[PDB]
């Protein structure tokens, strides 16, 4: 909760949103005086979204370690939609935990089936799903403008979520995330396949040339399949061509649907 | 669609242009073929897909197709489109021979018929030539052998051997194994037993199905007799004894 | 279901025929057919008639048919139900149609009682050979109705009336007499037929001036049968806006002229025979 | 023709028999400048609101009027360039008339041409209608005329005219004026009677200033030719009409 | 908050016209209720999002005060529902004790289902409950200064129940603004933050194109921030230029030939 | 909106809903999908270089041609596609001889590409008012190079969009950016032909998908003395030969 | 948000009246760069900065000859300029061998305004997407006009276009009655007509090659001051 | 409970 331990050096990628997520995490927290002369406390609370596993999670995690920030692990549909009694009762206890706590952040995920669609008045319906949703909306604007706490949400799909609760003043922003260019594809072999038995002096862009539009976390599997062939040789250590044989298996060997 | 640049014009976001890669994606459904150039000879081959013993054997419209004494053409896939390229090539032969007072090369020929297709895919109200072809034969008074392969996108690329159409990838790996830019086959019969043998994987020992010519210096063109072929079809199988 | 136990709201309440104009003969064509079985049924047995079963209306909308659909309630004192031909469908197949059996029986357990049914063009199709995956559902929903009024299940002492603004598209098998034994068209009337309708509003609210109709109604060759209740109130809507709470024939003119062109910009769409 | 409909492309009669690709146009001209056309008892006169959209514009430098061969004045409204197009056809065809029949051009048969070239841009599928509402009025041995122009070709013969964003405003005066003058005014005086309009019509758009221009054609003043007016005449007018509206 | 009637622009034309349709629901029963003539019992109306209809709605309650509780159909969508449909029917006799307070429903009915058939899912309990709360109700010309109502996205898609269009059909499409309007709106959203006055919105007023009212609130809230994105206490006013296009971001990536 | 491109791509001559028209940019990509090229400015000459995609061991790779002369003193390379490139060559060199007939001198190079980059705008609109000739644009980023009097040793970079810039060095292919970086911090102003020819190979050993030799790249030079020509394999097998000791460490 | 139709071609009006494609053309040039100018009673100027790709590359050419008594600039697409330019040279050439009473400036606008009209109503074709600037000189003296793809040609004192332009025209509106009262002093209005271009940009070094000017007057033939001869005029 | 799942419905 108090340390994710994941850095900017952990992240290659597009990287650019983080200096924009370096906006509201600091000046409310450190220095509104830069903007006190014009519209003090001008930011109020933001959101994230992107396709699955584009570092949308890892991004905010990349900064909770910074600022001595202290976030949560009771997240999304996992631990509050399934074993359930008086979800807001935890939230009252949550803010009761958080009412005076400092250098801490809310954040959670999975919110498609949580508060994204309102059931369209079907599928059997659920009320506790909403009350604990609204119970936040009660606790939301308690002291956040004059206070110091922040708020961050996440989605695989923002417009798939609920736009009903988007009454501004309650909400500020939703920032996007997509796949990176080759350079974001470049500095990730510098960490992913780093931690492996591999030869040195190896150019790691030709693979980047030859893996177009694609997210990051699969490269972990490309690494997982990369280190598979000195094996297959009963040899020891990774070449670069081993990637090329692997990239053949996994992109055009995957695009078939 | 007089003009209209229907989808031939519309590039892709990937970059490709749909109807072209579609074409030679359709070509592979037709009869295979093959070409080889050895030391002094050049060789070609095709097949006849199995009929009911009614497909008229005498005057079948075949795959080899002359141009002059010293050039031929084989192809793959569509057939109604094949017959015009064969025409508006040999047209230019009789013309080139006339207004330059000397016959064609082959590096003059493949440029044309590989450049023509580009006009049938960079114009309006036109469908491409859903076909892929190759050229074969010597230049005048020259021992050198040449064959050039060309395909509907309009590119021509020389070779030493190559195959087009159906189950070529089941074949050409056999040829890169045996054939080599090291050293040709000696002479005619060498290329053929090498040539024919490569087919056999898709052949069901239909010797009737396959039809062959050769090409030689001084334009000694010829097609060969089923007996002369079949007596290669067997002794090559006599070598199977292991 | 309880939904059948909800529709019935004003099964009796009398809003009589004096509050209507233009239709002194249609009602003569209709007071004939309905009430007589339900007043003096032995006449059709005095004479040897298979009595009627079924009527409808047609003509463009906003015209006064629904009033007639209820104005008969005043004459009878007997029962009535209101219901659409739209709020029937749902996901679960048959549930839409089962209701139809639930209700005609519900008529039989308390009568004299009859039925109304709006906007039947939704249930008013020609049974197609080809279809979608689901549009045939309403067709199988329909034919229950096509059955029950004249089906093997005999029936008597209940009546149905329906209405559209699109007489076409209907399955003729419905239009078989015996399923409904007389038709009628309610049109936009003539000026005089449009004139009783004009004054009934003045008949209630505080009139002040003399008639001043015949030239006002000279403009009345355009209206429908129902835009005038708007017109009637619209005069006093701004006769008063000058804080002049005693109306005049001075101010309606600004209204009645006004309505025509705001009505024009999306009017005269179709007429449906 | 609301969506999945017919308004988008030309020459498709919407089921009430209409080309909804046309009636979008008359809103375009309605979203444009103002202009008028008046019948003197001996000729015509026109006007227009030139529109300062900035400070860097020069008086008497960028007109909003063109002209027929010698006499037939012609104005624009809504969109200018589409207007400027057919005015090139205006000067064109009238020369084909002149060279052939050895005389100047009469105005009724003139519209018989220009009232078809635009009509013949309505009926195809691969064209657009002229998004304007033109006016042209002139003089001839049979007297004088005035003709308004609509894109569908519904040109009639008026005595007073209007267009732009100030129509019902402006044309009211043109009706409220003429009933007080069944005589039919001569030339110089209808000028200031009309400039009264524009400095009244602009009331819509008081965010800005503007200016105008003037036409002139009559028998007693030009021999019945077209021109503008300068010097004290219109300057005596703009202050006059501005004086008598406060 | 108790913001003014307007808060929106210079739209005196609608509002000064509108509530004339609500004076009689508000008052004037002396001869109105002595004339007994029609009374729109909740001026339900329309206009897609982008407008200040909620503001025109709520600001009209600046004169007819109304407690801040206004709950919608997404409160009426739960499991084995009907207690929510109980709530709505009790909602007015509740408020009918003594209040000109009037809540504001909001309906995107088939924003969850399809509409391939015009015969439509006019929602279950609203279409039912809206009747009784509308049929059996008067305002008494005092302590009922307005009549509770709602609004929707598009007036083409509804199954008009009894009296859904019988009397309650007072309705206007809010005409989207023009350049004389617009520049004075965005003025409002900078009344709390001042900047370099070298270029007015009147300078912008010709540069706008296809801008509805709500998203214009997404202009200075960022462009006020895009200045202090570079920490200038003196707010610049060209950040609007490169921020207005952030409505959709333009995918501006290295214009090759342009 | 939801689909800015797919709802407006099929309209070949249609500007986007945000300004930059489409089928040009769809035509500006595929240059990368082909095979790289490279060329360098220099006062004692000019160098050009490519790969050739030795697909199979049967293709006699002396036969492929990503490179060709326009005239005696001009040479052009190619990229992307090649069937659509003959036509510009067959039009381009036509101008030089014509310029050497109507005017009888030797043609400039800046007076050339203007009559090449105009040609690829016949679709949609036309150059000098003429209507149209051809359906679609065609994507080959070219690299002309040639000596002249007024300016000397130059190159340009064609583009079917109608643009062209007097680079002093520029690459093509998907590996362009992956190397054009490497040239930016390496190109001096007073280099020699040879070290440039030694330079360029550094990239090809760097960028390429497979180990290179004679039959994976080739080169072509320029001189005011000889004009334009190429380098045979054994010559290519010698500049690469003595390449190595410079990277012995 | 949501898609619109009516953009698919340059022939359909909108439901309102816009030619929605046309505005998307005009989009490009504000998305494009800037090329501005102003007028004297005896002289008048063009000026525009440059762009590039990298530092290895030269800059775009942006201001184009058409005759001695006329010249122009551009801001937008490069091809359409040459079309008009290669067209425009012909008429100012055509008048110089048929009437030889040289071509004036204003009627040039009045015929190429009519160019774009013809190419904005038919199908098969496309609108020339540029808003360019132009100058001239005649018996009427010097002038300065503006272009749009609409056909709306307008005669003016000065003007700015392109991105980050508003402050510069705004500077010009603030500074109006001064730069034009002069005559025979071309090298001082430009000194105001450069700091004009100092309105909104980065330019953190010697803008020596990023910039180019031409000029004419009652005596000055159209010549483009380019290269380090411009550097003094910074 | 005293039941499990089972259903059917139209699609449009
Ligand atoms: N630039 C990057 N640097 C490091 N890891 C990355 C990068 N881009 C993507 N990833 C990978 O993406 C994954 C992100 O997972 P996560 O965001 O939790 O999934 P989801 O987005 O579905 O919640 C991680 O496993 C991480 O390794
Ligand atoms: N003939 C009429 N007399 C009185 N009111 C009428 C008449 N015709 C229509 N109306 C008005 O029309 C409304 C409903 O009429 P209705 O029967 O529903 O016609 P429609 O079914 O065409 O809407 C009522 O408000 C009523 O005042
Ligand atoms: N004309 C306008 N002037 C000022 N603000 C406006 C205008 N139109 C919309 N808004 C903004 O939109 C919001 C109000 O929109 P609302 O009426 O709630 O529309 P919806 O009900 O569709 O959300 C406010 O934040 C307001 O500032």
């Amino acid at each position: 909760e108090e340390k994710p331990d994941v850095t900017y050096s952990d992240v290659g990628g597009c990287k650019d949103q983080i200096e924009k997520l370096r906006e509201v995490v600091e000046l409310p927290l450190l220095s509104p005086e830069r903007f006190a002369t014009l519209g003090i406390d001008p930011p109020k609370g933001i959101l994230l979204y992107g396709p699955p596993g584009t570092g949308k999670t890892l991004c905010a995690r990349a900064v909770a370690n910074r600022t001595d920030a202290t976030f949560i692990r009771v997240i999304g549909s996992e631990l509050v939609q399934k074993y359930v009694g008086e979800g807001a009762r935890m939230v009252r206890e949550l803010f009761e935990m958080a009412r005076t706590k400092k250098a801490c952040i809310i954040f959670f995920d999975e919110i498609d089936a949580v508060g994204g669609a309102r059931f369209d008045d079907g599928a059997g319906g659920d009320n506790e799903v909403q009350r604990t949703m609204l119970e936040l909306i009660t606790q939301l604007d308690g002291f956040d403008p004059r206070g110091n706490i922040k708020v961050m949400f996440a989605t695989n799909r923002p417009n798939t979520l609920d736009p009903a609760l988007l009454r501004p003043g309650r909400i500020d922003r939703k920032v996007e995330f997509s796949l990176p260019d080759l350079e974001g594809r470049a500095n990730i072999f510098r960490i992913h396949s780093k931690s492996m038995s591999v030869e040195r002096g190896i150019r790691w862009e030709l693979i980047s040339r030859l893996c177009p539009n694609s997210t990051g976390a699969e490269l972990r599997s490309v690494c997982t399949e990369a280190g598979m062939f000195a094996i297959r040789a009963r040899r020891k250590v990774a070449t670069e061509k081993d990637f090329l044989k692997a990239v053949d298996k996994v992109i055009s060997g995957y695009k078939k649907f | 669609m007089s003009g209209y640049d229907r989808a031939l014009s519309i590039f892709s976001p990937d970059g490709h242009i749909f109807q072209v890669e579609y074409a030679l994606e359709a070509v592979k459904r037709g009869t295979c073929a093959v070409g080889v150039k050895g030391k002094n000879c050049v060789v070609l081959g095709c097949e006849r897909r199995s009929t009911l013993k009614l497909q008229d054997t005498r005057i079948t419209p075949s795959k080899v197709s002359k141009i002059d004494s010293h050039v031929v053409l084989s192809f793959s896939g569509l057939n109604a489109d094949s017959r015009i390229l064969i025409e508006k090539a040999r047209v230019e032969a009789q013309s080139h021979r006339l207004t330059l007072e000397d016959p064609v090369t082959v590096e003059y020929l493949t440029r044309y018929v590989a450049g023509v297709q580009q006009r049938y895919t960079q114009s309006g109200g036109v469908r491409p030539f859903g076909v892929s072809t190759l050229i074969a034969g010597f230049d005048p008074r020259d021992d050198e052998p040449k064959l050039y392969q060309t395909e509907p996108s309009g590119i021509y690329s020389s070779w030493s051997a190559q195959t087009i159409g159906r189950n070529s990838k089941t074949v050409r790996e056999f040829l890169e194994k045996n054939y080599d830019r090291k050293e040709p086959p000696a002479t005619v019969e060498e290329c053929v037993k090498l040539t024919v043998r490569s087919l056999l994987e898709v052949v069901q020992t239909g010797a009737k199905n396959i039809e062959i010519t050769v090409v030689k210096p001084d334009s000694d063109i010829v097609a060969l007799s089923s007996e002369e072929i079949n007596q290669y079809v067997t002794q090559i199988e006599q070598e199977k004894q292991e | 279901d309880p939904l059948v136990y909800n529709m019935t709201s004003f099964e009796q309440g009398e809003i009589t025929f004096d509050g209507i104009g233009g239709l002194t003969e249609q009602i003569r064509e209709l007071r004939e057919v309905i009430e007589l079985p339900l007043k003096n049924p032995e006449i059709f047995q005095r004479v040897g008639i298979k009595p009627p079963k079924g009527v409808l209306l047609y003509g463009p909308p906003g015209t006064g048919k629904t009033l007639l659909a209820k104005a008969v309630a005043a004459t009878i004192g007997a029962n009535f139900i209101f219901s659409p031909a739209s709020g029937i469908v749902d996901k679960y197949i048959g549930e839409s149609a089962r209701i139809i059996r639930e209700m005609f029986a519900y008529a039989k357990e308390h009568e004299p009682c009859i039925i109304f049914m709006d906007e039947v063009d939704a249930i008013g199709g020609r049974r197609f050979s080809e279809g979608t995956s689901a549009d045939r559902e309403i067709q199988r929903t329909l034919m229950e109705l096509l059955t029950q009024m004249d089906g093997f299940d005999n029936l008597g002492q209940t009546k149905i009336i329906m209405a559209t603004n699109r007489p076409d598209t209907l399955d003729p098998a419905l239009l078989r007499p015996g399923r409904l034994d007389r038709k009628v068209e309610i049109p936009l009337p003539n000026e005089a037929g449009r004139l009783e309708i004009f004054k009934i509003h003045t008949a209630k609210v505080k009139k002040t001036g003399e008639f001043d109709f015949e030239a006002a109604v000279k403009m009345s060759d355009g209206f429908n049968g129902a835009d005038i209740r708007n017109c009637a109130t619209e005069a006093g809507f701004f006769a008063i806006r000058d804080d002049r709470d005693h109306i005049n024939p001075d101010d309606l003119m600004k209204a009645v002229r006004k309505v025509a062109e705001v009505k024009k910009l999306e009017g005269t769409i179709e007429y449906q025979k | 023709s609301i969506g999945t409909g017919y308004d988008l492309s030309n020459s498709v009669f919407s089921p009430d028999g209409r080309n909804f690709q046309v009636e979008y146009a008359v809103k375009a001209v309605e979203n444009g400048t103002t202009s008028i056309g008046i019948k003197c008892n001996d000729g015509v006169v026109f006007a227009v609101e030139k529109l300062i959209t900035s400070k860097l514009l020069v008086p008497q430098k960028n007109v909003k009027i063109q002209v027929v061969d010698r006499h037939i004045g012609c104005v624009y409204s809504g969109l200018i360039p589409d207007g400027r197009h057919l005015v090139n056809r205006g000067r064109e065809e009238a020369a084909s008339f002149k060279k052939l029949y050895k005389t100047p051009i009469p105005i009724p048969a003139f519209a018989d041409r220009l009232g078809q070239y635009v009509q013949a841009h309505t009926l195809y599928n691969s064209v657009r209608p002229f998004g304007v509402s033109t006016i042209f009025g002139g003089v001839d041995k049979n007297g004088a005329h005035l003709y308004m122009l609509e894109p569908s070709g519904s040109y009639w013969g008026y005595k007073g005219a209007a267009t732009g964003k100030g129509r019902q405003s402006a044309k009211a005066e043109l009706e409220k004026l003429v009933d007080h003058h069944p005589e039919g005014l001569s030339a110089r005086e209808a000028v200031k009677q009309a400039a009264k309009i524009i400095y009244l019509a602009h009331e819509d758009n008081k965010e800005k200033d503007f200016e105008l221009e003037i036409s002139w054609c009559s028998l007693s003043e030009t021999n019945g030719l077209h021109k503008f007016v300068k010097g004290d005449l219109l300057q005596e007018a703009i202050d006059f009409a501005q004086k008598e509206i406060n | 908050p108790t913001e003014t009637y307007s808060d929106v622009g210079g739209l005196d034309k609608q509002i000064e016209e509108l509530v004339e349709a609500i004076v009689l629901p508000m008052k004037r029963a002396d001869k109105f209720k002595d004339m007994g003539i029609r009374a729109p019992k909740g001026a339900l109306m329309y206009g897609p999002p982008g407008t200040g209809k909620t503001l025109l709605a709520r600001a009209c309650a600046a004169q007819t005060n109304a407690t801040f509780l206004k709950l919608a159909a997404p409160q009426l969508v739960q499991m084995y529902i009907g207690e929510g449909a109980k709530l709505v029917r009790d909602a007015f006799a509740l408020a009918k004790e003594k209040a000109p307070t009037i809540i504001f429903i909001d309906e995107l009915d088939a924003i969850g289902t399809k509409r391939f058939d015009s015969e439509k899912s006019g929602d279950r309990e609203v279409q039912r409950t809206m009747l009784e709360l509308l049929n059996q109700l008067d305002g008494f010309s005092s302590d009922d200064r307005v009549k509770v109502l709602a609004a929707t996205n598009r007036v083409d898609v509804l199954d008009p129940a009894l009296l859904r269009s019988g009397r309650l059909d007072r309705k206007i499409e809010f005409p989207l603004p023009s350049e004389d309007s617009r520049a004075q709106i965005l003025q409002i959203h900078s009344r709390k933050m001042t900047t370099d006055d070298d270029i007015n919105w009147q300078e912008l007023a010709r540069s706008t194109d296809e801008f509805n009212g709500a998203q214009l609130k997404a202009v200075t809230v960022e462009a006020g921030m895009i200045a202090l994105r570079n920490g200038q206490s003196s707010v610049k006013h060209e950040d609007f230029v490169e921020g207005i296009s952030e409505v959709q971001a333009r995918k501006s990536k290295s214009v090759s030939f342009y | 909106m939801f689909l800015t491109r797919s709802e407006y791509d099929r309209g070949v001559s249609t500007f986007s809903p945000e300004g930059r028209l489409f089928q040009v940019e769809y035509s500006l990509e595929a240059i990368k999908l082909g095979s790289t090229a490279i060329g360098i400015a220099t006062k004692e000459g000019v160098v050009l270089g490519v790969e050739k995609r030795a697909t199979s061991p049967l293709l006699e790779s002396d036969s492929i041609e990503k490179i060709v002369e326009i005239d005696r003193h001009i040479g052009c390379a190619m990229s992307g596609l090649t069937a659509d490139a003959r036509s510009m060559i067959e039009h381009a060199r036509t101008a030089a001889v014509t310029h050497n007939l109507y005017y009888d001198e030797d043609i400039n190079v800046e007076s050339l590409t203007q009559s090449v980059c105009d040609l690829a705008l016949r679709f949609g609109e036309g150059a000098s008012g003429e209507e149209r000739l051809m359906s679609r644009p065609f994507g080959v980023a070219l690299l002309i190079a040639g000596h002249d009097a007024d300016d000397g040793y130059q190159l340009f970079h064609a583009e079917p969009s109608g643009t062209f810039y007097r680079y002093n060095a520029k690459a093509i292919g998907s590996g362009s950016e992956g190397a054009q970086a490497e040239l930016l911090n390496e190109w001096h102003s007073s280099l020699t032909l040879k070290e440039a020819e030694l330079l360029v190979l550094k990239i090809l050993k760097q960028v390429m998908e497979e180990k290179l030799d004679e039959n994976n790249a080739q080169l072509s030079c320029i001189t005011k003395q000889d004009g334009f020509k190429i380098y045979d394999n054994e010559k290519t097998a010698e500049l690469i030969k003595e390449l190595k000791e410079k990277e012995a460490a | 948000m949501f898609r619109n139709n009516y953009d698919g071609d340059t022939v359909t009006f909108s439901p309102t009246g816009r030619l929605f494609q046309v505005e998307y053309a005009l989009e490009a040039i504000k998305q494009g760069s800037v090329t501005v100018g102003l007028r004297s009673n005896t002289h008048a100027v063009l000026v525009a900065l440059k762009r590039n790709a990298d530092e290895l590359s030269s800059y775009q050419k942006k201001i184009i000859k058409c005759d001695e008594h006329m010249g122009l600039s551009l801001a937008g697409l490069a091809p359409d300029a040459r079309v008009l330019s290669n067209y425009l040279r012909q008429q100012c050439n055509y008048s110089s061998l048929v009437f030889n009473r040289k071509l004036a400036v204003e009627r040039a606008g009045h015929l190429l305004c009519d160019k774009a009209q013809k190419n904005t109503q038919s199908y098969g074709g496309r609108p020339y997407g540029v808003g360019l600037l132009i100058i001239g000189y005649d018996k009427s003296g010097a002038h300065l006009l503006e272009f749009q793809p609409s056909g709306n040609v307008t005669e003016l004192y000065g003007t700015a276009i392109g991105a980050r332009s508003q402050g510069a025209k705004t500077y010009l509106e603030r500074t109006l009655d001064t730069f034009i009262k002069i005559d025979g002093n071309p090298d001082e209005l430009i000194k105001a007509g450069v700091e004009a271009i100092s309105q909104s940009l980065r330019d953190e070094s010697l803008t020596v090659d990023n910039l180019s000017i031409a000029i004419v007057g009652k005596d000055t033939p159209f010549t483009i001051y380019d290269g380090e001869a411009v550097a003094k005029y910074i | 409970s005293a039941r499990l799942g089972g259903a059917s419905i139209a699609v449009q």
